[PDB]
């Protein structure tokens, strides 16, 4: 091979291997903020779904 | 928290019914043929504010 050929695949090798080191440090990241926080899509651990609840009139009134 | 409201004694006086449960029930067709209105002002007012302090008049 040429070496443009060989020293412009290296940079694209580089280039990949960069973006995936630094996305794996934001993953790391955004997995500790959304653990500590809960503020996101991750870890969003189910409550009671309030659909279940009934608004009828009971029996008595005060509740 | 806060104190609870609650109200005074003279707000709570007035003429009580004094009779039997048997009395009542045998004029009970004819009082829910008569008194519905303010009856059902009360009722309505009691599932609505949930809270008998705001039913007593």
């Amino acid at each position: 091979d040429a070496p443009e050929k060989n020293y412009e695949r290296t940079m694209a090798i580089l280039q990949i291997e960069s973006e995936k080191a630094e996305l794996r440090l934001k993953e790391l990241e955004v997995r500790r903020l959304m653990r500590a926080k809960g503020d996101g899509p991750w870890f969003q651990y189910p409550t009671i779904d309030k659909a279940l609840i009934d608004h009828s009139p009971k029996a008595t009134p005060d509740n | 928290p806060g104190i609870v409201e609650l109200p005074s004694l003279e707000d709570l006086k007035v003429q009580e019914v004094k009779v039997s449960s048997s009395v009542l029930k045998a004029a009970a067709h004819h009082y829910g043929a008569q008194c519905d209105k303010p009856n059902k002002e009360f009722m309505l007012c009691r599932w609505e504010e949930k809270d008998p302090r705001r039913c007593l008049e």
